[PDB]
């Protein structure tokens, strides 16, 4: 896939 | 917070020959935060429908961006970038010097 | 050789012009392939290198828009700060791989303020917090078992894609560009001559220039200036030392490059 799953701070 | 001055560097795509059609840029660098207002300047008047780079940054986290068009450099004709940010009081102009 | 496959993701909030401006820059060493801007008027027409071959992947740059958004508000308050400033956060992720294709190492750091703030250690299973307010990420990410997550899209999805890319993209990304090289000579007084040594049209940009006086370094002497863009993939540098009137001579210019088949040794004529 395009790019990572982010998480937020 | 900790803010940082851009460094600025204005030249040439290609090496510069008189009536050969080239692109200036203008090199903004090390600076935080991101906002900034850069124009290329012919004699001393803003260009039009200047392009830049996507806003990027260095592993030290300072942006940087490439402002650019195409001209045709010539003896006579003056070119310069104009920075403007937060960090800067007033606008701050440098020359394009074909050997720099 | 080498190779890296880098996102750099910057988040601006702008309090009273709508909500913070996400976006999201991925390279392959020096050459950006994809661009994600939530303030891009034509999202569809967004930049794409020309080697890239989708909805799943633009969906998941929406959905880092709304996570920035939540880390920016949740920032405001671990540093106690009013809702009238501007602030940004920034992050870097991805994999290094080696010339065989195997991981080197895995990334995935952020700076609030241009400050660090928290990185995934080189181990891809602990954090390291920069102050008691990325310490709260810290304790978040641990009871969520982020970095196990993180940790399988570094060793998995990115090496994966990255050899992918350097397969697909092999005639460009595969290809270093050597430096054009030349010395020039500039009188500033009737005593001394500015030398400056230039490397042009090289890919990557890492490159070593310098100046030695009778084959001693003249780190403090020279004047290095920062790698630049000529805006066709290239890079440009140069390095200047003020060198005594008649002993140009004694001056050469040294130049490491992965394009150069052997360091080059050059001299003002």
């Amino acid at each position: 896939a395009f790019a990572k799953k982010k998480y937020c701070l | 917070m900790i803010q940082r001055t851009p460094k600025i560097q204005v030249y040439s795509r290609h090496p510069a020959e008189n009536g050969k059609s080239n692109f200036l840029n203008c090199y903004v660098s090390g600076f935080h935060p991101s906002d900034i207002e850069v124009d290329l300047l012919k004699n001393g008047e803003r260009i039009e429908k200047v392009e830049h780079s996507d806003l990027s940054f260095s592993k030290d986290w300072s942006f940087y961006l490439l402002y650019y068009t195409e001209f045709t450099p010539t003896e006579k004709d003056e070119y310069a970038c104009r920075v403007n940010h937060v960090t800067l009081s007033q606008p701050k102009i440098v020359k394009w010097d074909r050997d720099m | 050789g080498s190779h890296s496959m880098r996102y750099f993701d910057t988040a601006m909030s702008r309090p009273g012009r709508g909500e913070p401006r996400f976006i999201s820059v991925g390279y392959v060493d020096d050459t950006q392939f994809v661009r994600f801007d939530s303030d891009a008027a034509s999202p569809r027409e967004e930049p794409r290198a020309p080697w890239i071959e989708w909805d799943r992947n633009t969906q998941i740059f929406k959905t880092n828009t709304q996570t920035d958004r939540c880390s920016l508000r949740n920032l405001r308050g671990y540093y106690n700060q009013s809702e009238a400033g501007s602030h940004t956060l920034q992050s870097m992720y991805g994999c290094d791989v080696g010339p065989d294709g195997r991981l080197l190492r895995g990334h995935n750091q952020y700076a609030y303020d241009g400050k660090d703030y928290i990185a995934l250690n080189e181990d891809l299973r602990s954090w390291t917090a920069a102050d008691t307010a990325a310490q709260i990420t810290q304790r978040k990410w641990e009871a969520a078992r982020v970095a196990e997550q993180d940790r399988a899209y570094l060793e998995g999805t990115c090496v994966e894609w990255l050899r992918r890319y350097l397969e697909n993209g092999k005639d460009t990304l595969e290809r270093a560009d050597p430096p054009k090289t030349h010395v020039t000579h500039h009188p500033i007084s009737d005593h001394e001559a500015t030398l400056r040594c230039w490397a042009l049209g090289f890919y990557p940009a890492e490159i070593t220039l310098t100046w030695q006086r009778d084959g001693e370094d003249q780190t403090q002497d020279t004047e290095l200036v920062e790698t630049r863009p000529a805006g066709d993939r290239t890079f440009q540098k140069w390095a200047a030392v003020v060198v005594p009137s008649g002993e140009e001579q004694r001056y050469t210019c040294h130049v490491q490059h992965e394009g150069l088949p052997k360091p080059l040794t050059l001299r003002w004529e």
